[PDB]
């Protein structure tokens, strides 16, 4: 029915999915327990498209966990919402990646795949037109990625029509969680650029940035900043989950997203954000909550489109307005700020509606838009993978689970390749 | 699921260890005969003490660790300890006539005497065991089989298993204090028997627990008791992502090839706080920050060896508490602010975050205060090579004049063992000299 | 729609607008909490060009706020009707101006302005035909005028349409509260003869006199006499927020009011001014406020139409009357004193009537006319300013900001230039 | 946000410490060990305490001040004090072997000693530290270090953040009345080395406490207990604005360069009053204009130089409790009444009011009565510069004998020290006597 389908991996990713589920929860109202306790059947009408009710009603994810070691799989296992579970798909590992990626590739990589891709095609004979499945892990070690590159391979080649949609974390660039990031990352990216269908860029400090600044908050931690995440890819199947008089799928919105398949690699908005005096500072506006779109600082990408050039930008829209009002406020910005707007794309702004915002607000925004931007982003990482790929720091660590460095080239130049493919499309007219 | 063991050694050794499983059974606070205060309920999402304390069918849980050491008075005190219902007759090994510190003895004379009783004893806790990681081992260059039966001891168990991790725990020879003269002839003897036997490990001095318990923990007069209750804080906090809920449970074998980029030079430093007085417990807020800043003071380098004078390559500041991802990031953008650190630029950051959420637990009766947040700076630079250079031009001299080598000719040691492991510095020395070099261009 | 904006700085200015908010509250009987609970349309018809409505009514001010250290900032933050705020417009600093006027215009003066007209430009956005805003500090120091004079630079090229209202204290002749008032004042009045569209002079000891004598009060404060002044400052745009048989707006009042821009510094008139008895021996006429209208008493400020001649006299009347009188009293008066009316200036008073009095009275007269007797006001602190100059008295706190010398001499024979320009003004026919 | 700290030094200076700090925290009625009566509820508009006493994570609230004095006897009564809870440990640094009254001691000899620490502790605070503005410095020209070691503390701190404020309390040598009679070498060593490492400092001479407490507090027998009082209540009032909302919130930077106009000259007077006793609050009503008219008593005059000698330049009368602009106001016109004075006519007028809405707290076990309305008459004037040529005609003398002179010219200074700081008070007299001067015409 194009319901779709979960994997998480990665250190965090594991997490957030927990959040993103629990969030979902609370969209549908059904209890922890696995009943509806809502309100209206549309939570209903199309809640198998992501849940799955059980004999007796229990309603269940169509998501899969992944781990290499079982103490995350305790963790949400220990989660509220966590009698809302399958017990089935609570597949980890006893070992744990260490984030030398080609651990979590070949050596655990290749270890527990199969269990994975089994249970996973149980699923896929669970769904019955299945847009996709959302994929979660972090692109700088291997926590997640070391078997999500795996994953989107094997599940790629498995199902060659199917959306893979994929978030993992980016290393920012001040702060260095590890340092052997740019080779888990590189090693990675050169899969992700082939293989996954679309991905948008997860930075911890512009999480921060959000809630330091404009959520005005001191104390950050993960589980917010996966309200704050799973917030937008939660509303990302708003139409595809509700009726909406302007409505678009993944597949109208990638393929109304890219020009060339090596660009689905986007960045993220969404809004309102404020801390709780604000509303009695201002109030609600499609025109306002544009005027946050195009915010850098809701930019939550380590690309700038004040530096870069909007080659694409869209706007999710979920609540009850008038959209005259929306095409309005679309075209005034792609007039008011057009040098970031590339050219050649007439109207690269592009719009959405759902009938219902998210609960607990009236309105909804979310913006996903592709500038090139992110050339700095790969510039930066490929750096970092330069030098001490000149040191080869670490790459005992990393021979020792017998990879070559010719694939370090393959991903590097690789990479390379793919920003400087960037430059041509941003430098073109 | 996820075990480690610890292995004790030299006088020194144990009596870390000692200082450890009383600490780590302070600190699920089961009983000191076995028993738990009250029933475990049953429950899931994580391990527990199941990593060392050791289940029965009853109130009789028990490390996982053992005890090997040729000069068995002191071990009796175990032996006779208020542990004594806590520890295990089969956990204990030791020998009778220790090696009178000739690392060749207890290594060759000795080394020969109680091996096969180790290896079992091994095989019957790893068999015990099923996710073991890796493997905790504490001796001395002092407490002579601390360094040579210990040798023997990971140049088998390694090429036993090899695929667990080597925690190395032992004590290196303080810069100007000592405990002997032959320890040149204990450590380097050791050293080149060491590198390829261990994995990592970590090299603790004596005279800044001195000195530091002495100013940071206010202390007029230590002795072996505060420094065990130090090391035992600081191995307390060094692993419980193992035991308790943190952010980024990090992992050894993760730390391994990863803190020790290169395979060679893979020991490094360790200077744990907050260590202060009740009165400046209060007196104080003990800041993130304040651990945090405080955590790269050279003066708080709790090795004798001068960070400034060396650059960094990692350091994985694995915290105890309410920790903030935001606030210590911020303090590692301050670490990488400090003009005066330098870094292995090739690894311009290798930072790791650890923040574990439980806060330390004291031991009563010690003199560190309480607190929120505990950091442990297990940190590798180029500084530390020097007092190697200091042993071996020591060690240089006194073996140029032959000085007790008869004692040591006459266990069954070859003379090329001796100039050849000051090759072996030689090489370690080019190696701290060379991946200090800064790349070309 | 004329909607207009307020900033104040000032070490009294911040309290006074707060008082003066509070009054237009009154005037709009809205609750603390920033909903209507009044009584006419009226009050919501035109409440835009002051408030603004929020989502779920909050109703709330376009203030924005001028400070260099917080404690005004929580002390209005301590304020009744403190829920009637906005959070956002907090803007205030870290340090104070230690009224160096220096200090406050180049050393914080350069530090704080971005955030402020940035957010202030956000309300610019908010403003749909903005009539103006009101700015408020003091013209002795810094602790206003130290930035304010950066905004008036600011905003004024940045809204070279927009109308600036500028009310700053004055400092009195007698009381010196400041020995560096000459040297801040000189500096500002220097900028503000150039910048600020309209000006009132602030006097305390005219509150005093008012509040004293012909309120026959023994204990003044400031917030009774923002009291008394935002009751005027209140009243000016009551025609604007109301209906009236007789309109003006700034634009009609300053064009109907000033011959060349060098002239608007304007005096001060309002009334009634009783204590409780004062009813019990008289009632209310236009003619018997008129009898207030020309009294040097209520001329609040530091310049004596008595001593100098009305350049220009007007009236503002907020009521339920006859026309018939108040024109009648109008050209009665335009005549009985006409000596202190210039010449050739004919019908130099000049009339307006809003159909509401203020809250509380039945019938509302205000002055606002220019004479030129400030020539002894500017006369004697430029006076001042000569002594100590010669003196260079406390040069090296200001020195020590940078400046140079050669400003004091521009706003000196500056000043001197405008006061000499208003003699010649005063000695013609 | 606004932060001040003090500094403390020599005998009577830290004496003077200890009676503000029980002073302050009286006021904010925080007790002694570090608590709270009771829970602190959550709030805005303004700080509080937050200035001075130090948060933690529970009732422990400690000054934001710091001790240096190298003769440590007396400061260990506070080391053993009721407030052995309040204080905290690192928050003392002592000498042992002070000056001796050696100005080049303390400030050469044992100046080298204990500087390091001294500024590693002003690191803490001030890094604690976010607005503080300046910094509050306590000694004498009588307990030696007072003037020598606080003579290269200010020398060097100066140097280190200069921006802050520099807020000067020390006792300068009672006219007639004394300690010793080197009081001239401690004095105009200190004052070369004072004046351009100095912000701007009052002199507080006791004399003026003596006669003045006997008199208007009636007291018949004082000491440091009541002097330490009343400086204490004088430094209470000097920074209410930062602590309690008045209507013009006055600040020090902002007294700093408008007070003192020029730069030279940068000192002043202080009588505070309305001191009087419960059978003086009672047979008396206290007026606004009682304290204010009161306020100019020469007689009152809080230091033993005449005002009437002198002409006014600035007077920040800031104002404790139940104010009124006006009522004041007009007691400033009667200011401008007083045909006696005379003012820096350049400066016609340079006032500054302060109405801070708290009236004042009282100390019990105090002399002062309670009333509801307190003045701070910081003024400047020309008079003080008589006193200063007294000290350097007895000084010029006794320095011309050479008496003494072997005592410093052991310990490292050198004399042209000695007669360049005469020529440093020959300068500051050319100051007082030009400033003084009528500009002409
Ligand atoms: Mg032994
Ligand atoms: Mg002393």
């Amino acid at each position: 029915m194009r319901e779709i389908v979960h994997i998480q991996g990665g250190q965090c990713g594991n997490q957030i999915g927990a959040k993103f589920w629990e969030v979902i929860s609370d969209e549908h109202g059904i209890d922890p327990t696995g009943t509806y306790h809502g309100d209206s059947d549309l939570q209903l009408e199309r809640i198998n498209v992501y849940y799955n009710e059980a004999t007796g009603g229990r309603y269940v994810p169509r998501a899969i966990l992944m781990d290499l070691e079982p103490g995350t799989m305790d963790s949400v296992r220990a989660g509220p919402f966590g009698q809302l579970f399958r017990p089935d798909n609570f597949v980890f590992g006893q070992t744990g990646a260490g984030n030398n990626w080609a651990k979590g590739h070949y050596t655990e990589g290749a270890e527990l795949i199969d269990s994975v891709l089994d249970v996973v095609r149980k699923e896929a004979e669970g769904c019955d037109c299945l847009q996709g499945f959302q994929i979660t892990h972090s692109l700088g070690g291997g926590t997640g990625s070391g078997m999500g590159t795996l994953l989107i391979s094997k599940v790629r080649e498995e199902y060659p029509d199917r959306i893979m949609e994929t978030f993992s974390v980016v290393p920012s660039p001040k702060v260095s969680d590890t340092v052997v990031e740019p080779y888990n990352a590189t090693l990675s990216v050169h899969q992700l650029v082939e293989n996954a269908d679309e991905c948008m860029v997860i930075d911890n400090e512009a999480l921060y940035d959000i809630c330091f600044r404009t959520l005005k908050l001191t104390t950050p931690t993960y589980g917010d900043l996966n309200h704050l995440v799973s917030a937008a890819m939660s509303g990302v199947t708003c139409c595809l989950r509700f009726p909406g008089q302007l409505n678009s799928d993944l597949r109208k919105l990638a393929v109304n997203l890219i020009p060339f398949p090596r660009l689905h690699f986007f960045m993220i908005g969404f809004a309102p954000l404020t801390s709780r005096g604000s509303q009695q500072y201002r109030a609600l506006t499609v025109p306002e909550l544009t005027q946050q779109m195009f915010d850098a600082k809701n930019m939550m990408c380590a690309a700038d489109p004040r530096h870069g050039r909007y080659l694409t930008a869209s706007a999710l829209f979920r609540g009850r307005m008038s959209t005259k009002e929306v095409d309005e406020q679309m075209l005034n910005v792609q007039n008011k700020n057009s040098s970031y707007f590339v050219e050649w794309i007439p109207n690269n702004i592009k719009s959405s509606i759902c009938d219902i915002p998210p609960k607990g607000l009236k309105m909804a925004v979310t913006f996903v838009g592709n500038s090139t931007a992110i050339q700095e982003m790969f510039k930066r990482v490929a750096e970092q993978f330069t030098a001490m790929f000149r040191r080869k720091a670490f790459l005992h660590w990393y021979t020792g689970e017998g990879m070559d460095e010719m694939e370090f080239t393959e991903a590097e130049s690789n990479m390379n390749d793919l920003v400087s493919e960037y430059q041509q499309y941003q430098d073109a007219t | 699921m996820r075990e480690v063991i610890s292995i004790h050694v030299g006088q020194g050794g144990i009596q870390v260890g000692n200082a450890c499983w009383e600490l780590f059974c302070l600190e699920h606070g089961i009983q000191p005969d076995g028993q738990m205060p009250s029933d475990k309920t049953i429950g899931g999402g994580d391990d527990a003490f199941n990593t060392f304390f050791s289940e029965t069918g009853a109130g009789k849980h028990v490390p996982r660790a053992v005890f090997l050491d040729l000069e068995p008075t002191v071990i009796d005190e175990v032996r006779t300890g208020t542990y004594r219902q806590l520890f295990h007759p089969e956990q204990l090994i030791s020998g009778k006539e220790d090696a009178a510190n000739n690392f060749a003895r207890g290594h060759y004379t000795i080394g020969k005497e109680i091996v096969d009783l180790c290896l079992d004893r091994i095989r019957k806790l790893a068999d015990n065991c099923t996710g073991l990681q890796g493997f905790l081992v504490f001796n001395s260059v002092g407490g002579g089989t601390g360094s040579g039966l210990g040798s023997l001891l990971l140049e088998r168990l390694s090429v036993d298993y090899g695929k667990k991790s080597k925690l190395g725990f032992t004590i290196y020879p303080s810069p100007q204090v000592s405990t002997a003269v032959v320890e040149p002839y204990n450590s380097i003897l050791s050293t080149h028997s060491l590198l390829e036997h261990t994995d990592v490990a970590v090299m603790l001095d004596n005279e800044a627990i001195y000195d530091i318990c002495r100013r940071n923990l206010d202390i007029e007069r230590p002795t072996y008791t505060n420094l065990n209750r130090l090391i035992a804080q600081v191995i307390s906090s060094l692993t419980a992502s193992l035991r308790f809920d943190g952010a980024l449970n990090v992992d050894i074998t993760e730390f391994q090839t990863n803190l020790v980029p290169y395979p060679r030079i893979h020991f490094m430093l360790s200077s744990y706080a907050p260590i202060i007085s009740a009165e400046k417990a209060y007196h104080e807020q003990l800041s993130v920050a304040e651990i945090t800043n405080s955590a790269f003071e050279p003066a708080n380098m709790m090795a004798k060896c001068d960070p400034r004078h060396g650059k960094y390559m990692a350091c994985s500041m694995m915290y105890r508490g309410d920790v903030v991802p935001k606030d210590v990031n911020a303090s590692i953008a301050t670490i990488k602010t400090k003009r005066t650190i330098q870094f292995v630029d090739w690894c311009p950051t290798g930072f790791k975050v650890g923040i574990n959420y439980q806060p330390p637990t004291v031991v009563p009766g010690g003199d560190l205060a309480k607190v929120m947040r505990a950091v442990c700076m297990i940190s590798n630079s180029t500084a530390i090579a020097e007092v190697f250079s200091r042993l071996d031009h020591k060690f240089d001299l006194m073996y140029a004049k032959r000085a007790f080598v008869h004692w040591y000719v006459g266990e069954g040691m070859e003379e090329g063992e001796f100039s050849e492991a000051r090759e072996d510095l030689a090489a370690l020395e080019k190696d701290y000299e060379e991946v200090g070099i800064e790349t070309a261009e």
